[PDB]
């Protein structure tokens, strides 16, 4: 049998009540089992049963069964309780269920913004990398535009984002600028610009300065 | 203490085939279904496989039947999963784990089951025509141009390498406060890249050594860098 | 009338019921598939060989019951459905009891337990998935008698089968109230022998009488609880007569002049019409009975 979750994906605020529904395409047995995984790690089982809190998890997990709706709820959301959660046939087949991503809403939190210039040694091997760093910021959406001598750089730069810090909900992010030796030597002025609502940063380095 | 060891991942020609092992302890399989579950990379849990060392019985998802044999070995008390005929499709995690079985469908042990209570920690198969690549490393210098107050920010751009995984540590892991490693990008290259970026006082940069620990097991590689102020 | 004694798929059935020996073996399964929860005990350690496996129930007070029938619900999944292990496996299981005039607690000793029976199934289970989607449910009864003691155990030993026990129902017999012969028999325990028929007395309902010179009624409680052979009856006593099973009054204009199985007569000719419920009937005005002659004769005129 199939077993869909719903929401696919969702955004809550700390101490708020969170509901993951699953629901089996045909009637199987009722004991749908619940796991909780954080990013490359194992998933870590939170109810068996359907309804049995698994020792060692915090009682804010709970687990029911209302006929073919299985039901995951968290009480109280703390910050670690952001993960991906999985609902489990736990029976024969022992299908997964598509997975609900769960993200912890939060205030505001500036980036703190940190440009890097090339090493002196890749530049030998004939490329530049310009790393852009956004430190312990939220939320995640963040506009990051490269610029060289004031030309503002599309197509060359990629990013790359950590998941959520499990105390405080920020992330961090990082925009890589990738040029060859040859088009690095031709500028001067190297610019990483993070706008955020009404608020634009920008950090820059000359490549004749120290 | 219940465990679960898988080795056996790496890097595999399409076509190609590997044998993945999952070694117990502090438990015998006798008891228990062992499974092997699997997670391509941004998907989600896939159930594969699995195997009751007791009875001998065997069952495979779909997108694997006729392609991988699931086995176990009662002496060292450990599980296999053969893998043949491999294609990109296969490229995930591969975990196993346990659960108690059941002969009767929808019955449940009142005393011993808990569905799938332990895990291992993940073994990655890549499959792919591209060949290993060790990784370049390059410090992510702060100097006097990254004055920033009284938090400094350094790094190292681990550039270049093929398949995954690196791994990152700060001065062999004595430092872990205030590190971000970031998730590697795939390039146009077909190579990937990341960085790891720690902030620290700068009134510790011309009296504190930060060198970056860079591990590729995959190509059998370890990068040791000092970050300077330039 | 069948008086239950013990019933395993009932509420709190699974109560103090014990297994040895301790840890594995004999299990309590859940099956939590509708709303209720659902329980039975299993065992399938059809690989291993030198299986000797108990699940013992609770003690269960006996009362009044002298014979005691056990009805019990089963599946067996096939020996060599299960890849390579026949060489061990077994598909029958031996079913065991105890009397026993105190509740023992949590002991248990094999030795004290008498066979009853081994215990096969009619329709085997195979299947070709580890766990069984369809079962092929069994079912068997006996009964032992006669008991002697306060109460019982049964248990159920495995000797390397794969059974798995759904419903354990352990009742007795009773033959049931009855009106019959217009006496009303009592609730009455069957017996524990097939040749044992005890003889139970008949109660007159009222306004019925046994003939001054008839059979007091009695009737035999069976083994199966049915009741058998009447012996005698009682008959609706003079001035009422039978309707169903019971004793009525005569009609105004009838009577009934001693007791017999026989309605109310009509009043005879040259009579009054009596009142109800009469024995007889008064000679109307001018004419007379002869004195040989019973109240079921006309009068004559008196000449
Ligand atoms: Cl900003
Ligand atoms: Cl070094």
């Amino acid at each position: 049998i199939q077993m869909t979750q719903s929401p696919s994906s969702l955004s809550a605020s700390v101490g708020d009540r969170v509901t993951i529904t699953c629901r089996a395409s045909q009637s199987v047995s009722s004991a749908v089992a619940w796991y909780q995984q954080k990013p490359g790690k194992a998933p870590k089982l939170l109810i068996y049963s359907a309804s049995s809190l698994y020792s060692g998890v915090p009682s804010r997990f709970s687990g029911s069964r209302s006929g073919t709706d299985f039901t995951l709820t968290i009480s109280s959301l703390q910050p670690e309780d952001f993960a991906t959660y999985y609902c489990q046939q736990g029976s024969a087949p022992f299908t997964f269920g598509q997975g609900t991503k769960v993200e912890i809403k939060r205030t505001v939190a500036a980036p703190s913004v940190f440009i890097f210039p090339p090493s002196d040694e890749q530049l030998k091997s004939g490329t530049a990398s310009v790393v852009c760093l956004l430190n312990n910021f939220y939320p995640r959406e963040a506009k990051v535009s490269w610029y060289v001598d004031n030309a503002l750089q599309s197509g060359n730069s990629q990013e790359s984002v950590t998941e959520q810090d499990s105390k405080d909900s920020t992330y961090s992010l990082s925009s890589t600028l990738t040029l060859s030796k040859a088009d690095y030597e031709k500028h001067k002025v190297y610019a990483c610009e993070v706008t955020q609502g009404t608020t634009s940063v920008t950090k820059s380095f000359n490549r004749g300065e120290c | 203490e219940v465990q679960l060891v898988e080795s056996g991942g790496g890097l595999v020609q399409p076509g190609g085939s590997l044998r993945l092992s999952c070694a117990a302890s502090g438990f015998t399989i006798s008891s228990s279904y062992i499974h092997w579950v699997r997670q391509a990379p941004g998907k989600g849990l896939e159930w594969v496989a699995s195997i009751s060392s007791y009875y001998g019985s065997t069952s495979y998802a779909d997108s694997v039947k006729g392609r991988f044999t699931i086995s176990a070995d009662t002496s060292k008390n450990t599980a296999y999963l053969q893998m043949n005929s491999l294609r990109a499709e296969d490229t995930a995690v591969y975990y196993c784990a346990r659960s108690h079985y059941s002969v009767w469908w929808g019955w449940h042990s009142v005393s011993y089951y808990a569905a799938f209570d332990y895990w291992g920690q993940g073994t990655l198969v890549t499959v792919s025509s591209a060949s290993t690549k060790g990784p370049s490393v390059f410090p992510l210098a702060p100097s006097s141009k990254s004055t920033s107050g009284g938090t400094a920010a350094l790094g190292c751009l681990v550039k270049d390498y093929f398949p995954e995984p690196v791994t990152v540590s700060w001065n062999s892991g004595a430092l872990t406060s205030g590190v971000h490693t970031f998730p590697a990008v795939l390039q146009s290259s077909g190579l990937y890249s990341l960085s790891s970026v720690v902030t620290v006082p700068s009134s510790s940069l011309g009296t504190q050594t930060y060198i970056c620990n860079v591990n590729h097991k995959p190509s059998n590689t370890k990068v040791d860098k000092k970050v300077e102020p330039k | 009338k069948e008086v239950v004694l013990l019933d395993f798929a009932a509420a709190g059935g699974e109560l103090g019921w014990l297994t040895h020996p301790y840890g594995k073996g004999w299990d309590l399964m859940q099956n939590i598939m509708n709303d209720m929860p659902i329980y039975m005990y299993s065992v399938c350690n059809v690989m291993s060989g030198d299986q000797d496996n108990w699940l013992r129930t609770n003690w269960v007070y006996r009362g009044e019951a002298e014979r005691i029938f056990i009805e019990l619900k089963f599946t067996v999944r096939d020996c060599n459905s299960f890849p390579g292990g026949a060489s061990s496996c077994k598909e029958t299981f031996n079913l065991y009891y105890a009397e026993s005039d105190l509740d023992y607690g949590t002991n248990f000793q094999k030795r004290l337990f008498t066979k009853i029976d081994t215990i096969a199934p009619d329709e085997i289970t195979v299947s070709s998935d580890f766990e069984a989607r369809h079962v092929k449910l069994n079912v068997e009864e006996r009964s032992v008698g006669p008991l002697t003691r306060k109460g019982f155990y049964l248990a159920f030993q495995d000797i390397g089968a794969c059974v798995a026990l759904l419903s354990v129902r352990v009742y007795y017999k009773k033959c049931p109230e009855l009106l019959q012969g217009l006496a009303h028999f009592p609730e009455t325990i069957a017996g524990s022998d097939a040749p044992s028929l005890a003889t139970v007395a008949g109660t007159c309902v009222d306004h019925a009488v046994v003939p001054p010179g008839g059979e007091e009624p009695r009737m035999h409680c069976a083994v199966d609880g049915e009741w058998l052979v009447p012996i005698g009856q009682c008959l609706c006593q003079a001035g009422y007569e039978k309707v169903e099973d019971a004793c009525q009054a005569c009609s105004p204009g009838f009577f009934k002049f001693e007791a017999s199985e026989s309605p109310c007569l009509e009043c005879p000719e040259h009579t009054l019409p009596s009142p109800e419920g009469a024995t007889s009937c008064e000679c109307e005005e001018g004419f007379f009975r002869a004195p040989q002659d019973p109240a079921s004769m006309p009068c004559t005129l008196v000449p």
